[PDB]
RNA sequence: GUAGGGGAGCGUUCAGUCCGCGGAGAAGCCAUACCGGAAGGAGUGGUGGAGCCGACUGAAGUGCGGAUGCCGGCAUGAGU
RNA sequence: CGAGCUGGAGAUACGCUUUGACUCGGGGAUGUCCGAAUGGGGAAACCCACCUCGUAAGAGGUAUCCGCAAGGAUGGGAACUCAGGGAACUGAAACAUCUCAGUACCUGAAGGAGAAGAAAGAGAAUUCGAUUCCGUUAGUAGCGGCGAGCGAACCCGGAUCAGCCCAAUCAAGCCGAAGUGGCUGGAAAGCUACACCUCAGAAGGUGAGAGUCCUGUAGGCGAACGAGAGGUCGUUGUUCGUGAAACGAUGACUGAAUCCGCGCGGACCACCGCGCAAGGCUAAAUACUCCCAGUGACCGAUAGCGCAUAGUACCGUGAGGGAAAGGUGAAAAGAACCCCGGGAGGGGAGUGAAAGAGAACCUGAAACCGUGGACUUACAAGCAGUCAUGGCACCUUAUGCGUGUUAUGGCGUGCCUAUUGAAGCAUGAGCCGGCGACUUAGACCUGACGUGCGAGCUUAAGUUGAAAAACGGAGGCGGAGC
């Protein structure tokens, strides 16, 4: 799907998810701290796979 | 099915030139030939005999008998020749009818 | 290009069908039976290689026995007469000897008390 | 001869058979049978639920030429924008950039469309000029 | 190295592919030129639409001993057929630099048996062609293994009619396949040689 | 040792090439106690009356016991 | 064209033919009735008229829609083209959007093709410059309950390439080089010893396997003469589903200018840039294929079209559905005559190489039935075997290794499937033969292996050549990531 080129997996060097967080972001929030300010990265080692099979050829 | 259809339906002879036979039977046996038929390629030739028996059932005195006649052949016949052996003819003139042309070898005699 | 299955199944079945020798009814006539014949009989052939061995040796023994009794032994007493000296090894053909020859099977059966008792 | 003319090894492997099994039964014991919508991509399995809407632009990729390619091998060949060519750098349609990784002092003229900070100042620190469109 | 035998006289030229003739090379090559000669041809139903039958049968459940659809299934004789052969191309196109390498090879093998050249075929005389066998006969060519010349021009093609002896190849027409075929080779022409 | 994965090969049709066989006779069928580790192959005989083995390589419409499979032929229920 | 012909048709009789029969080509002269059917009616192949020309026979006209007229049209076409109208199953692991798909079907119209076409364009270079098709761009931009999933264009290569005009050689056909003997055989074209042709060794026939016997093939010749505006509202297309949503199109309501003019360039405005509608026509590249030729790592008849001829038998009221079936032999010399019999059928004789080819005739498997012989069996319970031993019989892979058969003992819960578990009183199966199930396509993606280049690596379409192949570097992957 094209709603997958953009998703959070970019065609990397390696050939790995370039994941963030889904935790909270815009609805059901409001406690913690720094819980929403974790906009960082993310990585996983066991859908890289059944992940880029949807991306790779137009990277 | 066929039938004379290999060949294009063209006999290389007439009803009354004397032809040999070579193969076969009837190894260098000559005859006249009576009946030839280009669409069947059937020829027959006084030479190849063969003692038939025709059927006669109720046409009155049948006396059903053995008689003579003759068979017919295939391309197995060498049409006209004059050296007294099987020859070929395609060279071509023509006489005092320049309707019809001829047939020759190596000598010129049919 | 195709590819017919001519001569390769009637083949295929001959084969079979010609081991079928003795076999009754259709099992020795039909392939569909006869075929099937076979997988239970394998696992005849096969067993029967491994159990034949069973059957002669206890042959042998109950001759054993038989020509131990007939003096005044057993075959509990003669086989362990033979170990308690090295000297007799025989075992197996054993059961041949007190068949053809009373006379040599009876010395081992002599002997088998002098190194007993 | 033309008999005798044999085989790789590995050349090309025989076909892989599904039938004359003698144990054999095709692919999964149930529910696999002359269907194939399945797939493995969906989306209900990670595909949706990832926090991302970004923004597709794609304006100008520029063509990446590394400087050793300019220095360390070649006379000048003076780089122009034909006779580079030739320099293993054929792309068009997009414009060129120059950067800097291969560092050999030498004193070459470079003529790019585009140019880093760090590669102009690394081009005349050893002589050359490094053009750029007006 | 083959010294000319009508005209001059050379050969030191062209150069010849290592390693010496490797057959695995010349396998590849002739299977894609015998691979671009298969035409695609297939006389077959594989489709249960192409043929001729209803659609409904007998009743699913009730008639006893059915359970069929359609007449046209590959289970049914006079039917489809399952998996048939569908009219294809099968015409890759192989490696241009290694095709360049077959016929380089190609000759090589040649090089080291039977190789012949020659410039000027004023011999020939015309067609006549009995001539030309008697000028075969001249050059080790008996008329027992296969040949086949390589030449350009139409009188020199022109004379040759025969199966075992000779084969005419138009404008250096070559194959590795061609070559690889008839024993012999006569190259002729120093067109494309050199 | 089942699902399964891996490896080495047999057989059939078509094709290229090679050595060939065939009227004193092929293929096919039929009998068999030989051979190979299997798939199979060979010798001989009988039949038959025109074509077809082996080796290497290529290409599939390639290997049956089953699906209340399909077609054809022929049985049992019975002399009921 | 040069001897036969008298259709597929097996047979008899009468005949047609050097005043060139037939056949093979090319134009005419006759074409009943039905069918768009058109004189009317009509349940098609029937019935009934009238008028006119006339020796009665007989011939001609009489339909409707445009036109003074000439003339043209209402018809039928397997597929392909355009247009009008326009599903669902399915997918979305349900289902209202979207997909399916504007596909199937229906209808109208035309041709040997149509469609489309000479800019109120594409687009971003102040550029290309009719249309269509192929490759590429590229599966990118984009679209989408942002889900499924759908999906351009420009640049460039290539096939083919023109813009003019209104209103104010293939079909007949002929000619066409080059063998004799001997032997096996019933019959050779094979074996054998020699010879010859070859711009012809493609191929088929000829008693069998064929250059030189036949027809043809290379090549040459070849005719009377036959062909070649804008806006609003409701909506839609293009990738665009109402999103900021342009533009094109259309139904309904309204309604501008035209030279310091008008439209467009993804609301809008200025600037800038391109182009100028409300008229038309127009080769070629392109699609398909009833028909024809050629070809085949296409079948060889349970294949292949359904049909080795048949939309026939047969089934249904109808629409419609829909089979199976090949082979005597080189050629009929296909069986006089005799024996049994009503016949059928069979046996002799004869013909032939063969009757062990006899006309419900190539080969002649299996299931099934029967005859004969050998070895056995009428007190034992048997998944129908296996092992061992004995008796008997036979000795062509084989007098000594076994084969065939049997008596007896020991042992022994069909196969497949589906299952925790099957001999299962669970499922499937009368038998046998045949047919029958993991394939194919997309320069797709990924991996192993192999191979030719190697920091480079290849081309697609296409063109020119094909008993063979090269050319073609638009383009893609390497190369810098974030
Ligand atoms: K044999
Ligand atoms: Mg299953
Ligand atoms: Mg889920
Ligand atoms: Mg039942
Ligand atoms: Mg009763
Ligand atoms: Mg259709
Ligand atoms: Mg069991
Ligand atoms: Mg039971
Ligand atoms: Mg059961
Ligand atoms: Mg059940
Ligand atoms: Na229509």
């Amino acid at each position: 799907t094209h709603k997958m080129a953009k998703r959070r997996i970019k065609i990397t060097g390696t050939g790995k998810v370039m994941a963030f967080k889904s935790g909270k972001r815009h609805q059901n929030t409001g406690k913690s701290g720094d819980e929403i300010r974790g906009k960082g990265k993310g990585f996983v080692l066991a859908k890289a796979e059944w992940a880029r099979m949807k991306l790779m050829l137009p990277r | 099915p066929s039938a004379g259809s290999h060949h294009n339906d063209k006999l290389h002879f007439k009803k009354g030139d004397t032809v040999i036979v070579l193969s076969g039977k009837h190894k260098g046996q000559t005859g006249k030939v009576l009946l030839a038929l280009p669409r069947d390629q059937k020829v027959v030739v006084e030479g190849v005999n063969v003692i038939t028996k025709n059927v006669k059932p109720s046409m009155t005195n049948p006396q059903g008998g053995q008689e003579q006649r003759e068979l017919a052949l295939h391309a197995s016949k060498v049409a006209l020749v004059d050296p007294e052996t099987g020859k070929a003819t395609r060279v071509r003139k023509q006489i005092v009818d320049g309707k019809k042309v001829r047939v020759a070898v190596a000598s010129g005699k049919t | 290009p195709r590819a017919k299955t001519g001569i390769v199944r009637r083949r295929r079945h001959k084969k079979v069908l010609k081991r079928a020798k003795g076999f009754w009814g259709s099992r020795s006539k039909q392939y569909r039976n006869a075929f099937q014949t076979l997988l239970n009989a394998a696992t005849y052939e096969y067993r029967d290689r491994r159990n034949k061995k069973r059957d002669f040796r206890r042959l042998w023994i109950q001759r054993i026995n038989a020509g131990a009794r007939l003096h005044g032994m057993n075959y509990s007493t003669f086989i362990n007469g033979l170990k308690r000296a090295n000297i007799d090894l025989n075992r197996k053909v054993l059961a041949d000897i007190a068949a053809r020859e009373p006379e040599a099977f009876k010395a081992l059966v002599d002997a088998s008390r002098n190194a007993r008792q | 001869g033309s008999r005798k003319d044999r085989k790789r090894v590995g050349r090309g492997p025989g076909g892989t058979d599904k039938t004359a099994g003698r144990g054999h039964k095709g692919q999964k014991s149930r529910s696999g049978a002359g269907k194939g919508a399945f797939f493995e991509g969906g989306r209900s399995r990670l595909i949706a639920r990832l926090p991302k809407r970004g923004f597709n632009n794609v304006g100008t990729t520029y063509e990446v030429v590394k400087l050793s390619q300019l220095q360390d091998l070649e006379d000048t060949t003076f780089d122009r924008d034909t006779l580079e060519a030739y320099r293993l750098v054929r792309r068009k349609n997009r414009p060129v950039k120059l950067l800097a990784s291969g560092e050999i002092s030498r004193a070459v003229t470079v003529h790019v469309d585009a140019a880093s900070a760090a590669a102009i100042k690394a081009v005349e620190a050893a002589g050359g000029r490094v053009v750029l469109p007006e | 190295a083959q010294i000319n035998v009508i005209g001059q006289n050379g050969g030191r030229t062209i150069e010849l592919p290592l390693p010496e003739v490797n057959s695995g090379v010349l396998h590849e090559v002739v299977t894609w030129q015998l691979a671009s000669r298969r035409r695609g041809t297939a006389s077959t139903r594989t489709r249960a639409q192409v043929s001729k039958t209803g659609r409904k049968m007998y009743g699913q459940k009730g008639t006893g001993n059915a359970r069929h659809g359609d007449r046209s299934v590959p289970t049914f004789v006079g039917g489809g057929v399952a998996f048939g052969p569908k009219p294809r191309s099968y015409d890759y196109t192989l490696p241009r630099q290694v095709r360049q390498l077959g016929l380089a090879m190609a000759i090589a093998s040649r090089q080291e048996g039977g190789k012949l050249v020659a410039v000027d075929g004023f011999d020939i005389a015309d067609a006549k062609t009995k001539n030309f066998i008697s000028w075969a006969k001249q050059n080790g060519l008996d008329g027992t293994e296969k040949v086949l010349l390589v030449t350009d021009d139409e009188n020199t093609r022109r004379a040759a009619r025969n199966v075992s002896w000779v084969s005419v190849l138009p404008v250096a027409g070559v194959n590795v396949y061609d070559i690889l075929r008839h024993d012999r080779l006569v190259i002729d022409a120093a067109a494309l040689e050199i």
